[PDB]
């Protein structure tokens, strides 16, 4: 389809760290 | 009367006609399913009686008239269908 | 005497054949009259295989019931004679020559019980009709009636089938200008069976229907059986529902095609060359 | 296999008298069991012609099978049974499938004995897999077709 | 014949332990079991097979 | 012209391919994408010709815009195999844009590229390709979730207004491809649909389409098998 | 007999351990060693670990196996019976009095942890069978074990597809689905169709020659 892999690795690690602070 | 054409009927009319309570009318009706005088279920989730089959009371003149006109409609149906089945797969049928 | 000892009835092609012939053979006695014969065959077997039949003189009135003639002599001489050749074959009973079951039949049956060790009523519908079978089997049952007098003699139907020995089947093919008809076979036959079923169903419904008109007005009795059957149709209310399909058929022919082509490639050289040879071949043959 | 003999003496064959007497015959010769039978036949009167007296009324009696075809054409079985049939066939088809791959890849051979060993030509996956698709298709059609026909008509 | 007898004896041990692969343990017991056959060959001053 | 034409059924294989391609461009203009895609694909296999080499690039280029409109969004793999990936290349971007379903990407890409597209015969169609992109966005919003706010959708697809999302959603339901309800007053889209293919009369339909493609394949395999032997039979062999 | 202790306990091949104890047990009776008594006790320990509580009970008889029976055999017979009935509560109370005997043997000690978990799973399916939309708390009471432990176990079971359901932590209820409509006809059909795709690939390669 579209190339989900390039985008997910960078997004998953980074976003998750901010999300930790933001929400449980 | 009502079961035949469409299966279900309300149980509320039958209890009031009995003039005896709801908790004891069910009892006789269950006994009737058991012997096989009538077949079907009592659904108390909606308080209606769903009859699968009804006994035809015997030696009544009126009932014979009733079945005859129905039977003629079935006969038509067989003929109508039979022309279609032969139309397609006629090459195969020979 | 034994009539109750038969669940299933099987008939050879011979019996169906034999009856039509007997009708003429007696000196052409028919119309109102019928022709009966003996049935020879097995008994003490749950399956009744009727082996043969041979002609018997008979005059029937089926519009009266206080006159019939039945040849006494033939039955007895024939049962006595037959033991030496076949100890199992005994007089199995008698065939009635249509058009349907009568109450007129109980009377004739009774005599046959006395004479013959066994009897059975096989009803062959008249002179040759139909693609399928025209025989029905009946056994005389004794029942109580809860409104009249206990011990009444009536006829209850039993399953009718066919069946015959190997040599006989082989004979049928030789004589005949085909082999047999439909009951189920090939891809074509199954579909015919479906169409055969509809014309057949339709006939059964007419019997009931014409009867009701006659019971309502013209005062034929009201029986619990007829009424029970009719009511059920309305009650059961069948509901159309999913399933039963497959798509496999295409892959198989495709697979076979690749191989079929390799064969045509080798074939081509010979097939192509042969065409010329044929025209010339005809000239040579005529010359020499 | 039926033959007819009047039966006349040996000398009549030997002289060649016996064909003068037979006239108004066609004759025929078959061999159920070897030279010994042929010799026995020749001594007798050989096969004198058998004709048949037959017609269409007699022919129709022999034709028959079942009027019971009436009930059977309409009949269809329990749905659980429809499923049993479909399952048994698909399961079967899996087994043969593995050979089929080889079959289509090869089968240059056209010589029946060599083909048989090479690409499991005898116990062929093509013959059987086709045979299988064809039973399953026809079986499903008649059962399905009947269920639907009955529904409309009875009600 | 004795050397091959090590692998062969090993298989009996793998079933017994209920393994699917013939482990090192199977081999330890096998050398010692094969050594007893050798000892018998020597005692008798004739071959085992007959 | 087409209405007055009659193609013989005993025409040869090159003749059929040329006819089919050319007919395919014509029905595509009329609003008949379904028959247009099938006719173009089959032409290439039917006749591998040296004439055929000039045609192929056009056939694939035209074919892709033609697919997107029907309502299939083609996968990546198809681009890769005929090794003509480069010819296909500006097209490939238009495809990635539909699977994401975002409007904004489509308009920009299609414009710069549009000049090239004029050549194949694509120009008439080109405008309509706008609507497919959103139609794919609407199908994903309804299918995936139950309720998401109208404002969240407006931002995601990049529509002009939250208001604009309502009107488009409202039309799509009428066509009946989406199978949802939009609640204008409540501020969300409700998913009325559930993902299934065994529930209604529908497993039968699912069989119907599968079986249907097959009937054609069967008829072709069997007839074709017989076909060399038909000439041998004529050549007088048994 | 010594081989079983090692096998059962560490490796968890309870079958292999059992077969070894049975070899000792047979040998031992002929002399009538006291060692025989011990060996019988171990066989029972191994089958209960497999969680076939039935065999443990059946093999101990008042016959032959009453002369190789002990105190251990009596504690083993009850915990099995408790496991067969699907009540955790009975096994747990029973286990308190017996614990001294259990501790001396390492084989049982390790085996008890898994057997405990097994007891929870079987007890759980029993509760789940007639129910639908049942409170978790109701389930926690029937099992008579702590609520959290139950939620966790419940989730594992869904995954394994033991009854298949969905646990709603937002409402205090467990959603039970029951009596699959999944048919064998469909499942069998899936295997075959994957083999078909392979045949077509091989066919096409041969196809090229023909063209």
């Amino acid at each position: 389809n579209v190339e989900d892999d390039f985008s997910n690795q960078l997004r998953a690690e980074l976003e998750k760290h901010g999300y930790k602070m933001e929400t449980s | 009367t009502r079961p035949a054409n469409h299966r279900q009927l309300t149980f509320e009319e039958i209890a009031k006609s009995a003039k005896i309570t709801v908790n004891k009318v069910e009892l006789l009706v269950m006994k009737a399913l058991s012997v096989g005088l009538v077949r079907g279920s009592i659904d108390e989730v909606d308080k209606r009686v769903h009859m699968t089959w009804v006994q035809p009371r015997v030696l009544d003149l009126q009932q014979i008239k009733g079945m005859k006109d129905r039977l003629e409609l079935w006969c038509t149906d067989v003929k109508s269908m039979e022309l279609l089945v032969e139309h397609q797969a006629q090459d195969i049928l020979t | 005497m034994p009539e109750l000892a038969v669940q299933k009835v099987v008939v050879h092609p011979l019996v169906l054949l034999s009856v039509v012939d007997h009708f003429n053979r007696i000196g052409k006695v028919g119309n109102q009259k019928r022709v009966v014969g003996v049935l020879l065959g097995s008994w003490q077997k749950k399956v009744l295989d009727v082996s043969n039949s041979f002609a018997v003189p008979f005059d029937e009135d089926d519009k009266d019931d206080s006159v019939w003639f039945l040849d006494h002599d033939y039955l007895e001489n024939m049962y006595g004679m037959f033991k030496k050749v076949n100890a199992r074959e005994r007089i199995v009973g008698w065939y009635h020559t249509g058009p349907k079951l009568h109450k007129n039949d109980i009377a004739i049956n009774e005599l046959m019980k006395r004479y013959c060790p066994n009897s059975v009523l096989v009803i062959i519908d008249v002179k040759p009709k139909d693609l399928g079978l025209p025989t029905e089997a009946y056994i005389s049952v004794e029942e109580v009636h809860d409104d009249g007098t206990p011990t009444s003699k009536t006829f209850e139907h039993v399953t009718s089938e066919i069946g015959a020995e190997e040599a006989e089947e082989v004979g049928v093919e030789h004589l005949l200008r085909d082999i047999k008809d439909t009951t189920v076979g090939t891809l074509s036959q199954r579909i015919t069976n479906q169409v055969h079923g509809l014309k057949g169903l339709n006939s059964k419904l007419l019997d009931i229907r014409t009867y009701l008109e006659k019971v309502a007005s013209g005062k034929l009795p009201i029986n619990h059986h007829i009424i029970y059957q009719l009511q059920d149709v309305f009650n059961l209310l069948p509901d159309a529902s999913l399933q039963e399909f497959v798509k496999a058929f295409y892959l198989k022919t495709n697979d076979q095609m690749v191989v079929v082509y390799l064969a045509s490639l080798i074939r081509s050289v010979v097939a192509l060359h042969n065409l010329i040879n044929n025209k010339i071949a005809n000239r040579d043959a005529e010359k020499k | 296999v039926i033959d007819a003999f009047r039966l006349i003496n040996a000398n009549m064959m030997v002289l060649g008298h016996e064909p003068r007497q037979t006239t108004s015959n066609l004759g025929h010769l078959n061999k159920p069991s070897i030279q010994a039978l042929i010799h026995g036949l020749n001594r007798h009167y050989y096969s004198i012609t058998i004709n048949y007296r037959k017609n269409e009324l007699e022919q129709k009696m022999l034709l028959n099978l079942h009027k019971k075809s009436w009930m059977e054409g309409l009949t269809l079985q329990d749905y659980s049974e429809h499923c049993k049939h479909n399952e048994s066939v698909v399961k079967e088809m899996l087994e043969l499938a593995k050979n089929y791959n080889k079959a289509v890849e090869e089968e240059d051979k056209m010589t029946p004995e060599q083909l048989a060993i090479k690409n499991v030509g005898k116990q062929d996956p093509k013959r059987h897999l086709e045979e299988h698709v064809d039973v399953l298709m026809t079986s499903n059609i008649v059962q399905c077709l009947a269920a639907m026909l009955d529904t409309v008509v009875f009600k | 014949a004795e050397v091959k007898g090590v692998c062969t004896e090993a298989g009996m041990y793998a079933l017994r332990e209920r393994r699917v692969h013939v482990t090192q343990e199977d081999f330890e017991m096998a050398v010692a079991k094969v050594m007893q056959k050798d000892s018998e060959k020597n005692m008798s001053i004739k071959k085992l097979w007959k | 012209l087409v209405s007055k034409s009659v193609f013989p059924e005993q025409a040869n294989n090159n003749e059929w391919a040329r006819y089919l391609y050319y007919t395919g461009r014509i029905k595509a203009i009329q609003l008949e994408y379904s028959e247009a895609r099938r006719t173009m694909t089959n032409a290439l296999r039917k006749a591998p010709q040296h004439t055929a080499v000039g045609f192929k690039q056009t056939v694939h280029k035209l074919l892709i815009v033609v697919e997107l409109l029907l309502g299939e969004i083609p996968d990546r793999l198809q681009f890769r195999q005929p090794s003509l990936k480069r010819s296909l290349m500006p097209y490939f971007l238009l495809t990635q844009a539909v699977r994401t379903g975002n409007l904004a990407k489509f308009n920009q890409v299609l414009d710069q590229f549009g000049e090239k597209f004029q050549t194949d015969g694509t120009y008439t169609l080109i405008i309509r390709l706008r609507h497919n992109v959103i139609k794919t966005g609407v199908r994903m919003i309804s299918l995936s979730y139950s309720r998401i706010s109208l404002a969240d959708i407006a931002q995601k697809l990049q529509l002009d207004s939250p208001e604009d999302a309502e009107f488009i959603v409202a039309k799509a339901i009428r066509d009946g491809v989406i199978e949802a309800s939009i609640n204008h007053e409540k501020g969300y889209v409700q998913s009325k649909e559930m993902i299934d293919i065994y529930s209604t009369r529908e497993p039968q339909l699912a069989f119907h389409q599968r079986i249907s493609f097959c009937l054609d394949i069967h008829n072709m395999s069997v007839k074709a098998m017989r076909f060399p032997p038909k000439s041998y039979n004529k050549d007088l062999e048994s | 007999m010594q081989s079983g202790i090692i096998h059962a306990a560490e490796e968890k091949d309870w079958k292999t351990a059992y077969s070894y104890f049975y070899e000792a047990f047979e040998g031992y009776d002929s002399i009538d060693s006291p060692k025989a008594i011990t060996s019988l006790k171990y066989m029972l320990l191994c089958k209960i670990m497999l969680n076939t509580p039935e065999d443990v009970q059946a093999l101990v008889s008042g016959k032959l196996a009453l002369r190789y029976a002990g105190r251990q055999t009596e504690a083993l017979k009850c915990v099995a019976q408790a496991s067969k009935n699907r009540s955790l509560a009975d096994f747990e109370k029973a286990l308190t009095d017996y614990r001294a005997e259990l501790r001396d043997d390492p084989i049982i000690s390790t085996h008890l942890a898994k057997l405990y978990d097994n007891l929870l799973e079987q007890n759980l399916i029993r509760v789940i069978e007639p129910f639908s939309r049942v409170q978790i708390e109701h389930i926690s009471s029937l099992i008579k074990l702590s609520k959290a432990d139950v939620e966790r176990k419940l989730s594992q079971m869904i995954l394994d597809k033991k009854f298949h359901g969905i646990l709603d932590q937002g409402e205090g209820v467990l959603i039970i689905f029951d009596e699959p409509p999944v048919d064998k006809t469909y499942e069998a059909a899936l295997e075959t169709i994957q083999n078909m795709s392979k045949v077509v690939d091989s066919l096409y390669n041969k196809a090229k020659k023909l063209t």
